[PDB]
DNA sequence: TTGCATCGACTC
DNA sequence: TTGCATCGACTC
DNA sequence: GAGTCGATGCTTTTT
DNA sequence: GAGTCGATGCTTTTT
């Protein structure tokens, strides 16, 4: 069980409110818990199924090298990056 | 957009309580709205059980809703006990409750059933052949002793189990009102029927009055004593606040599930 | 055995009574008692004090949608008559209560006496004679048909689906409403609706199948919502709730086994 | 300890300053991992830094829900206490 | 707007290679900048250390943002070693670079620090009565069969330790000099002097190979071995992740402030505190 | 010794010398060798190749505000000549030398034939002459004030920080820790502070009374602007290497050789 | 012929 | 008289 | 919020 | 993104 964060972006209602069913809603689009991986993975499937158009980043802390990992669904200017294993950010322009 | 289902009670918080406002469904979320037009987001499959006090008014959207993520809804009442509850049409295997069955009618695999829920009440193995009446007298005698035993430890008058259509009888009956609460979201998430019970028979909820009581000392009822020791205007929250502390410091909704389990194997059935 | 429809409006308390309220005030009064059973239908809000009510005199409220064609919640899970639960699981455990039961349950169907000689052989006479009658209501109503299939189809099978679904809601709101568990079935076992297929399946073919043939024949803008709603309109109007318990009731009576 | 942060209408000398030592996964939004006293001085840069916007921080803890937050500055989004359970009240 | 101050180096990730771009200032912020316009954000007072390669160019406001948040910058060449770096002006207090000095300009208490270093090195006490070139030789020898040792261990050819103006040796180097680049930084946090050495001197990182050569064997030099066993045709880049997954893993930054602590307290002299 | 300022461009190389370049081309070239240490002013960046050859050479590299009035970074940190800095704290650790250090430093800015009564008489010496200078220039002087003030003593203050600017400079160019002081001990630029004390002043000092006078749109920026100027047109950084050498000298030891 | 809630399109 | 970077104000 | 493109100014002092 | 205010439709099936 660890912490989890969800950020949403020009995403459907459906899904809005969905994660609101699980997480609490702190800021628009910014979604924080605290949740097993089988969680975890179930709310990334709900995210994978129903973001449209919209896109989606979640991070959550682990017991790895930065102390958390992250992943994205859809398109977005701020995109994960790899410099010798450890995950940054690249800003497209 | 489609899928959706309940989560494991073992990750959920214990139970919130709700009061005056609406609770609607919003884009598919469940929803608590207060006369000022206040929005409040609630985790509704993130807990085991909601508590509806007076003064709030359910849409037909958010019980379906609650239904669907298998979190129980439970109307209480002025610092009352449990009084209505909605949930899940019924145990999703045909085969628990029938298992449950069984268990229940014939008296032997009965006896079995109690006699191991004695067991785990006090620690120590029934007397050999005593009929459940018998058993029942026993457990009357010792749960008077232990209130007595707490009343003593913690300093407080203790005038008997009172039930009223004074302060220690309302901080029990407030406590216990949270324990059957999650007892019975637990009996109903593993699939069993709250009506059928081995020691308590006869009444809406036998079962969850059963297994509540096997726990109840342990947990629940040392700190309605430690509370009813201050004399507050309003005990009640505190009381359930202390109640969320304790279920999750003690692992009660992890816990729950096996004991049922574990109860009912004694039966020496499938 | 008494129930009520409540539909789009705010379910509250009059004088200890019950009382439905709109935009237009008070639509229907129910006095305390007058009624067992209240399911309440999409477009509804209940009341504390409602609840408190229902509670005090031991109402069951029951959350589904129009006329019952799904069930969503119960008050009272998993049953609230102990003895009625017990009465049927007698009957569903003992080998030979259960012959006797599903042997009725052929009867009821028919109106024809079961072969004499086990359960697995009329389970097949069924399947049989099932087959048989979606080609006789595909003659009657000139609809091409080219058997059972459903896979998570094509469009009569679609609208026969969605009235078995919306079938198994009104059927599951009555055993819930008459006090019995629907995962414990004679014919179907061992999943959570069992009971509710077994009685279902009874009346299935005189009036919800049907309906589905003709819509699947009268093709649609689509199927699902038509059939969905002419089934509302069939159990509201031919009173299927009403007569479904008396109907259960029967069945689990011919145990020969003393009713609560 | 996962630490989060998200600002609003801030101005850029906090945004690129949190960059100092956090990640930005989305605009506003950062993410990184760190001990209390570093994440006590953190909360004092954005304190100290943010005008007219506004802020909340969260961070994983071994409470009674998991984690904890405040925020600084106005938001319709407000944190509400329900019986010691912390959650969020959404204004009009 | 105002403040800024260092972060503890316990805290942050060992080190960061960056290649190809410039690395600016933006809104306060250390930014590394593609030809295409690729904006890069990097957390540069998370990290102990970054690694300069060929065909970057700094900016100015990189570099004193980089020293006000005490992170070490370090150019490092065609898979060379340690070419050169830019810090912090200089220790933070005037007490602890002196007490440097006073154990290193006077040879007994030399002597005393050498010898607990040798024993740190291989869980020994050194030998009584032997002068600082003798333990300096034994350590030579030692040395040599060590990596004989690990040769042996891994199934490696070693010709010896072989230096170009030969995998195995470009793997060992390359190891060393991001050690040498982690041990720097933190002989700069902690506030002395990479210059003043015991064992080795007169040369600019004296006190770095000093430091770095006690963990040397027990840490990264190994790995080096086993990516050397692999003859692949870029070694760097893993030999840099596995430095990372060491130094992490073995708790290196934590270690490495204390360790130092401890072998100038074996002066028998006072160290100023913290 | 040798040491050139370079600013408003980037560093880098051709055939193996050090060249400064801007969209005008080619500003200056630095044949390789030709100076010790480099200076490089805002609004500059560095090449990779700029800063091996750099290193090549031994060339100290030294980030700065413009004309030195600041010290930002420095490359080889902590110093890249031992033997500098080990001469510095043997002086810096014998209290006969170290007084004998002081004495000179007291003679250069004879001293009285006795460290702390030296303080004293310094201190009572600083304060007449800032009323000096404040007669001189007809400005109003209350003390000394300073809390983290009057125009005058943030002026002065501003100053002293400039010049603790390149004074940090030189010592670093000379090779030596700013750390290590001899009047001054036990915080980060003890030595700094013992230098530009001796030159405070001849100059630095009397503009910020000059500034203070005029009471301008803003005292910091005119007065640092004003310190630039005057260290880059009287050869400020320079000049204090010698003074700094002969005054680590006074200790009768043996200076390392270049 | 009453109502709760999702989904549109058009300006903050 | 050259330049890197923060801070403005006005439309996406 | 994040682009622009003009403005400014290489600066957040103290021993 | 988050208000509105019109539109629609109480529905995401299977034994």
């Amino acid at each position: 069980m660890s912490m989890l964060v969800v950020v949403t972006e020009n995403v459907p209602p459906r899904l809005r409110g969905r994660l609101a069913i699980w997480l609490l809603e702190v800021r628009a689009g910014v979604y924080v818990g605290d949740v097993s991986a089988k969680i975890r993975e179930m709310i990334w499937e709900q995210i994978a199924g129903l973001a449209e158009e919209g896109n989606v980043v979640m991070a959550w802390a682990t017991n790895t090298e930065t102390g958390f990992e992250f992943q994205t669904f859809g398109l977005n200017r701020r995109t994960p990056v790899d410099l010798d294993g450890l995950r940054l950010v690249s800003f497209l322009p | 957009w489609l899928p959706l289902n309940p989560i494991p009670l073992k990750d959920r918080v214990s139970m919130i309580f709700l009061q005056y406002g609406q609770i609607d469904v919003i884009d598919g979320a469940f929803v608590l709205i207060d006369k000022t037009g206040i929005r409040t987001h609630i985790p509704v499959g993130s807990v085991a059980c909601i508590m509806l006090e007076p003064g709030t008014r359910v849409s037909h959207a958010a019980v379906r809703l609650a239904a669907q993520v298998g979190t129980l809804l439970v109307w209480v009442g002025e610092a009352g006990v449990r009084v209505y509850a909605s949930g899940q049409p019924g145990g999703a295997r045909s085969d628990k409750l029938l298992y449950q069955a069984k268990l229940a009618l014939d008296e032997d695999l009965r006896l079995k059933v109690v006699r191991k829920m004695f067991e785990l009440r006090f620690g120590e193995p029934a007397p050999a052949r005593r009929s459940v009446e018998q058993l029942r007298g026993i457990e009357g005698s010792r749960v008077r002793a232990t209130y007595a035993l707490l009343a003593k430890q913690y300093g407080v008058t203790w005038n008997g189990r009172r039930y009223d259509p004074d302060t220690i009888n309302q901080c029990i009956s407030a406590a216990t009102s949270c324990l059957y609460g999650v007892t019975e979201a637990a009996i109903l998430a593993a699939g069993y029927a709250p009506a059928i019970g081995f020691v308590h028979t006869g009444k809406p909820l036998s079962f969850v009055y059963d297994i509540a009581d096997i726990i109840k000392f342990d947990t629940v009822v040392p700190k309605a004593f430690e509370i009813a020791r201050r004399n507050p205007g309003e005990p009640d929250r505190e009381v359930r606040l202390a109640c969320r502390d304790i279920f999750r410091s003690s692992k009660t909704l992890a816990k729950l599930i096996p004991l049922i389990e574990d109860v009912l194997a004694a039966g020496e059935i499938q």
